[PDB]
Order: structure tokens, then sequence, then C-alpha cells
């Protein structure tokens, strides 16, 4: 949709070596604004933006108590992973969450989820509705009936549609010049000798936000999506974004090709030659 | 369990001008598990000055982090991330090019 | 904002 | 303020009648609603709990939430006389990870008991024939008993009693003193005392 | 579930005391409230998770340990100016979770124990105007003079406690409201047909139980000691 806020935990078994390792971070859109990290030296949920720094005591403080017994519900749930699948505690583990709303132009609920993995697998997830679960294996059939016994689904449907909603929109307003700019992408293009018979053109893209972004090629004003390149988007660091996308030309007739790049940014997508 | 490779790209956060400072970037992602080593080189010796970001994953699980530093770049110092793995049977070194 | 303490698997 | 809040003034209502308690919070990340019922001398016991807007229904019981309003209540169908009671508000509160509860509203119901007879009469001790109480009983539910100023004189609050081998209940409050110089024709005068009230010798 | 001892205690004021919770529920939060006649809930503490434990609003004069899951035992020590409070201890499955509470426990504390006395129970027979009135017949108990209230009132008819037709107060009453010490009073209502209470066989009694001192608690006054005990008054039938 238009905005979205997402939440995302990982632990990380470590047998004989100390607790699980246990990150959690959070993100408005494209930009982070909070984080944990169970062997950082500050032990509690720290700001990633400005925005959230004005947060009273009451909302750090009470984050990180919430992210604490998150992780240790985590270290029950590898303890008891281990017990589903019957496997021993000589292997490292891992165990995902992530959670989150999105909302529309009006910025009303609009969608939410909810779902788990175990070793970089699907576990568990919230189907669409919020009310009903999608098990993956025989492991996961087993917290399906507890979770549904205990109207878990009820109770995460309270958060995606009502809290994580109601935060949103109060995030969105105190961070209006971060969160709600849109930055359109600065492009240029750079020519590369390759032989004598062909030459690559590379399209750039770059500081724009959000990362949301994508780059065509055409030539004589058709789409070619043979001999080219396109790389994923990247983070600049500063808080924007990076692409590019390659084609191979035969030398001389560069002047035949166009890149096209469409951006949030952007009513009509920009073109960009090399002569 | 799964396990996949990670993807390694290296870039500076602006366009590289030799004299001005800038910032070397080495971007990992789609790997599990998350337990991975990035080292940022100089000529071939570590950068002790690395910061990084914090740990992520994407819509299929897999995970993703930003290694950076403070650099001058020149005309002859040649830049390069290595990184480690689980599914790396030996550190993988990237070199820095300025066209990508 | 997050979600309370979730339950265990 | 405080975060939850309810009225705690005591509510009457018929028996048989619908009766609603209202309640009001600070949204705080307010995400779940209950409510509590507590007897005398009792702790609070959970019956009700609400996540989305509408109504909840549970036997006679009816959980209402509008979190646009910030606003809970409850209501109760066949007001019964078990239901007299405190019933405690509370509210969650995700910022902050809390868990807040209002001061409460005591509830009792009044019985729609036809047929007043009142009357004051002396009963006397079983043991001793020299102690004596006064009993006023047998009067509608509008009546209101007001305790004595007198530091000699003792008097009760109004108490329903419930006969089941004929369909009958009655109200009742008893007052007593030491002093020997006290009649029962004096004894509730500190009360607003129907017209009609039979007097024995 | 979740229980709390003793349910009644009397201490002496100038010593600490431990009130008892514990709670098999696999929970990690454990809260300790107070309350007052006619108030509501107060937090004095409460403790996310093992080893851990936060003040409340009127943690003065108060302290706990959680050195397992399963107990927190709560201390009144003698910093706290009005101990005298019904204490509820309750658990929940974490901080934004409804919370069950325990039993709960009534504590008064005193100056000296020479305030404490059991009640006196006294039976008042119907009088005969109502019965030829109403054709029914109330029967009035009263028990005097107690402190602390403490106390739990119940009418037996032939041996059997009954609850027809029985109604009493719903807290004592205070014998001199002005005093801090006052002792208390409670009166029970019983009535029967008419043809009942003229039966000589059937009988009557209203029996009290007192939660006062223990046998173990230490006694220097020269007047009977009151300990908890069960006072009582008959009546039988007449015609």
């Amino acid at each position: 949709g238009s905005h979205s806020m997402r939440y995302f935990f990982t632990s990380v078994s470590r047998p004989g070596r100390g607790e699980p390792r246990f990150i959690a971070v959070g993100y408005v859109d494209d930009t982070q604004f909070v984080r944990f990290d169970s062997d950082a030296a500050s032990q509690r949920m720290e700001p990633r933006a400005p925005w959230i720094e004005q947060e009273g005591p009451e909302y750090w403080d009470g984050e990180t108590r919430k992210v604490k017994a998150h992780s240790q519900t985590h270290r029950v749930d590898l303890g008891t992973l281990r017990g589903y699948y019957n496997q021993s505690e000589a292997g490292s583990h891992t165990v995902q969450r992530m959670y989150g709303c999105d909302v529309g132009s009006d910025w009303r609920f609009l969608r939410g989820y909810h779902q788990y993995a175990y070793d970089g697998k699907d576990y568990i997830a919230l189907k669409e509705d919020l009310r009903s679960w999608t098990a993956a294996d025989m492991a996961a059939q087993t917290t399906k009936h507890k979770w549904e016994a205990a109207h878990v689904a009820e109770q995460l449907r309270a958060y995606l549609e009502g809290t994580c909603v109601e935060w949103l929109r109060r995030y969105l307003e105190n961070g209006k010049e971060t969160l709600q700019r849109t930055d359109a992408p600065k492009t240029h293009m750079t020519h590369h000798a390759v032989s004598d018979h062909e030459a690559t053109l590379r399209c750039w893209a770059l500081s724009f936000y959000p990362a949301e972004i994508t780059l065509t090629w055409q030539r004589d004003g058709e789409d070619q999506t043979q001999d080219t390149e396109l790389v994923e988007t990247r983070p600049a660091g500063d808080g924007t974004f990076q692409k590019w996308a390659a084609v191979v030309v035969p030398s001389g007739q560069e002047q035949r090709y166009t890149c096209h790049v469409q951006h949030e940014g952007l009513p009509k997508p920009l073109t960009l030659r090399w002569e | 369990m799964i396990q996949r490779t990670p993807k390694i790209q290296v870039y500076s956060r602006h366009p590289a001008e030799n004299g001005k400072s800038n910032f070397l970037n080495c971007y990992v992602s789609g790997f599990h598990p998350s337990d991975i080593e990035v080292d940022l080189l100089k000529n071939g010796e570590r950068i002790e000055k690395v910061e990084h970001s914090d740990l992520s994953f994407s819509k299929d699980w897999s995970f993703y982090l930003l290694y950076y530093t403070e650099f001058t770049p020149t005309e002859k110092d040649e830049y390069a991330c290595r990184v480690n793995h689980v599914t790396l049977s030996q550190p993988k070194i990237v070199k820095w090019d300025r066209d990508m | 904002i997050t979600d309370q303490v979730p339950f265990s698997v | 303020q405080k975060e939850v809040e309810q009225n705690s003034g005591p509510l009457s209502v018929p028996e048989g009648a619908i009766a609603s308690l209202n309640c009001t919070y600070s949204d705080r990340g307010s995400q779940s609603f209950f409510w509590y019922r507590q007897y005398s001398g009792k702790s609070p016991e959970l019956i009700m709990s609400i996540y989305s807007n509408g109504d909840k229904e549970d036997g006679r019981f009816t959980a209402q939430l509008n979190k646009a309003s910030q606003y809970v209540s409850l209501l109760i169908r066949d007001s019964q006389p078990s239901d007299s009671a405190t019933y405690l508000c509370a509210v969650n509160a995700l910022l902050g990870n809390q868990f807040y509860f209002g001061t409460g509203t005591s509830l009792t119901v009044i019985p729609n008991i036809q047929n007043p007879d009142p009357a004051v009469y002396q009963l006397r001790d079983s043991k001793s024939s020299d102690k004596s109480v006064c009993l006023f009983t047998d009067f509608d539910s509008q009546t209101n008993v007001s305790q004595s100023k007198d530091s000699d004189v003792y008097i009760t609050d109004k108490c329903v009693l419930d006969m089941r081998s004929m369909d009958f209940k009655s109200n009742s409050a008893v007052a007593w003193s030491n002093k020997s110089d006290f009649a029962c024709a004096n004894a509730f005068n500190n009360s607003i005392i129907p017209e009609d009230t039979f007097f024995p010798s | 579930g979740i229980t709390q001892s003793p349910k009644y205690l009397f201490r002496k004021e100038g010593q600490n005391v431990t009130l008892s919770c514990e709670q098999n529920l696999n929970h990690d939060a454990m809260y300790w409230y107070r309350q007052d006649p006619g108030q509501g809930l107060r937090l004095i503490y409460y403790s996310q998770i093992v080893n851990d434990f936060q003040k409340g609003d009127i943690a003065e004069g108060y302290s706990v340990s959680r050195e397992k899951k399963e107990s927190f035992p709560l201390t009144v020590t003698s910093a706290q100016k009005n101990p005298t409070a019904f204490y509820l201890c309750a658990s929940s499955m974490g901080g934004t979770y409804e919370q069950y509470f325990g039993p709960g426990t009534r504590l008064t504390v005193t100056e000296d124990l020479k305030n404490v006395f059991p009640p006196e129970v006294a039976v008042f027979e119907p009088s005969e105007a109502e019965i030829s009135h109403t054709q029914k017949a109330t029967l009035v108990c009263l028990a005097t003079g107690f402190y602390p209230d403490h106390v739990e009132l119940s009418w037996w008819v032939n041996g059997k406690e009954v609850h027809s037709g029985v109604c009493t107060d719903p807290q004592p009453l205070k014998e001199q409201p002005a005093l801090n010490d006052s002792r208390y009073a409670l009166s029970s209502r019983l009535r029967v047909s008419a043809t009942f209470w003229q039966d000589p066989r059937n009988h009557f009694r209203c029996q009290v139980q007192f939660y006062g001192l223990s046998e173990n608690d230490e006694w220097t006054q020269d007047r009977a000691k009151p300990v908890t005990q069960i006072v009582s008054a008959e009546a039988w039938g007449r015609a």
C-alpha cells in the first residue's frame, strides 16, 4: 500500500558458547527506526531515526522489556523445536519472526501479516484474513492446534488491524519531513568499450527513495531484455538507494537504445540516452 | 536447514572522485544462516574502522547486511571486501570497480 | 511500536 | 486523571432489567479490554474479554468496545441478585508493557417486591429476655435506611432475603441499643419511613 | 492455579511479615496489589521475569524478591505506615495480558493486642406480632464487640447449613466509628414460615467463625486469649 510498518526478529542459538543471539529491527517503509542486539552493550531498544528519539522514557523502557521477553520466548522455541523434529543440541538453529501492517492512501488498514520460520524455511504464518493459520509440516500443525486453542489469531489481529495502524499514523506524522518524502532518482549513463565490435551502456539511478524502482531498456522504442543486465537494488548508506542496468550494443548504433526509469517521484518515466 | 551463499556488491555511496572523501560499501544479501564474516580491504590489508548495519532479512527469510567505512579514493589504491560464510570453501574477495 | 510478548510454539 | 476511569458511584438497577456499566480509558497502545467481577471480601474474577470493536455476547453478559471513542462497556441481561458486586474495568497498554485497572463500579440490583407490608417488630433475646432488637422489614426497595447519630444506637443497612419455599423476597434492617430506654418507635426516625408502617404495642 | 497464604493474618506493629504467593501456571509476570475498603486496586510491586522486580505506585515500605519463577514473597516492613489492607496477588503471561488473582490475604496490624476480642453472638426469637401479621417468622443474629472484622456468619437448621431465607450484612459495622481501633458488629436474618418456627423439634443455630490470634502467638494479658474460634447461639421452636 501507501505505507507500512514492519518488525523483524531473529534468534540464533550458540550451543556450548552462550545464550542465543537475538536481533530485532523495526522499519517504517524503507527506513529503520529501532533496533535491539543482545550482543550490543546498551541492552536496550535503541533509536535509529531522528523522529523516534522524541518518544518518552515510557516508550523506550516498555519496548526494551517487550523485546527482551520476545527473546526469552525464542529461547523456549529453539529448544521446543528440537523436540518437534527430534534434533540434537550439537547444531546451531535459527528462528525468525516477522510481522507488520500496510495502509492505504487514507492511512487506514489494508493488509496484515505475521509469519514464523525455522532454519530459514516457512514454519507457520497468519493467513490474509488474519483468522486462520498456514502450517508447513507436522511440527507446525502441533503449534497451530495450540495457538488455535489459545485464540492467538484474535489477539494478533487486534494489533495488526489496530495498534500497528494507529502507531504507523503517529510515526508518519512525527517524521513527515523524512517518511513522507520522495527523492526522485538522479540518473546518468556511462559507456564502456568492450571490444572493437561491441560496447556496454550502463544506465545509472542514484540517491532515490523509496527503494521501489524499475529500469528497462528499449531498442527503437521496443522492449529489449536480451543481452541486458540488472543489478539488485542496494542501499547507499545515507537513507537512499542505488540501482543500475546494462546492455550490450553493437558499436556505432548506441543512439538506438534508451533507458527508462520508473519511480514514485517521477509522474512520467525518465528517458536516458548516450547521445 | 536451508543454506544459501551471499551475494556481494562493492560500491561507493557517492560517485567516486579522487581526492574527496566517500564511503565504501560492501552489501551482502541473500544468505543463510546469518553468521557471516565481512572485512573491507585496502591494498590487501584489513581496514579496522568498519561499521555494519543491523541484521535484517527479506521475504524469503534470507539475511542482508551492509558494511561500510569512510575512505578517500585515489587513482592507485585498490579496495575490496572479503566475505566468509559456511557455504564458502574459501573466503571470496570482490574487488571494487568504480564503474559498478 | 512492537506487539505484545508472543506465544511460544 | 487516570489511565482507566469508571464512575465508582453505587449503581442500582431493578431486577430482571438491563444493567450497563461504562468505562473510558486513555489510549496507551490499548489493545485488550477486560471486565472483572469482585464480591465483598473476595478476589477479582475475570468474566469478559474483548479485542475488536462491536458487541461480544456470553450468556447474560455482553461486552461492547468502541476504540474510536475509547469506551468499553458491559451489559447484564436479566439482572439477578447474584449480579450484585463490584465490576472492575481493565485495559492493557503496549506503550510501557503495562496493565491498568479501574477503581471499579459497585452494582446492586434491587428486588421488585410487590405487596410491601412495612412494619417494625421487637424481638427479644433467646437466652435473656432483657436484651432486644428492632426489625424493620417488608418495605419496598425505594426506602433508604440512614445510620443513627447516637453512639449508643446502632442501625444496619437494608438487606434482602430470598425464601424458596414460597416465591417471596423481602428487605430488612436491624437496630439496637444498650440504653434500655430506647424503643422501636424512635429507632428509625433518622430515615425516611413510609406513612403506613405498622407499630405493635 | 495460584494460591497465597494465609487467608487471615494478624500481627503487632514493629516487626516485618511475609505474605506468600505461589502459582504453577508457568507465568513470567507476577503482581502484588493492595485494596482498601470501598477503594480500588493499587500496585505495590511486580516482576516481569525471575531475578527482577519493579516498584509500583506505593512500593514505599514494601520489598519483594523473585528467586524462582513460581514464588513471589512480599515483605511488609515497619516503614509502611498503613499496613492494614486486603492484599491480592496475581500472575499473567506478560505485561499486557490478563491477570489471574489469588484468593487474597487480609492483613490487620494493630498497636497493642489489647483490643483483640472475639465476637459475642446472640440470637433473637421472632416477635409474636410478626407471626400473626405476615404468617412468617424472622430470626435475628447479632455478633458484637469483635476485632478485627475477620468473621464468617452462617445459619444451621437441624444441624445442616442453610442459605434460603438468609440475609447477612455485606460488611461489619463499627460500634464507635470515631475510634481507629473500634470493635465491630454484624447482623443477619433468617426468615422461615410461621408453622416452621412453631415446631419445638426444630433447632436454629447462628454460627460465627472468628479469625484472631493463633495458638502459637504469645499472650500476656489476664483476659481470655482471643484465639481463632467459633462462637454460636442456639434456639428451639416455640408454640
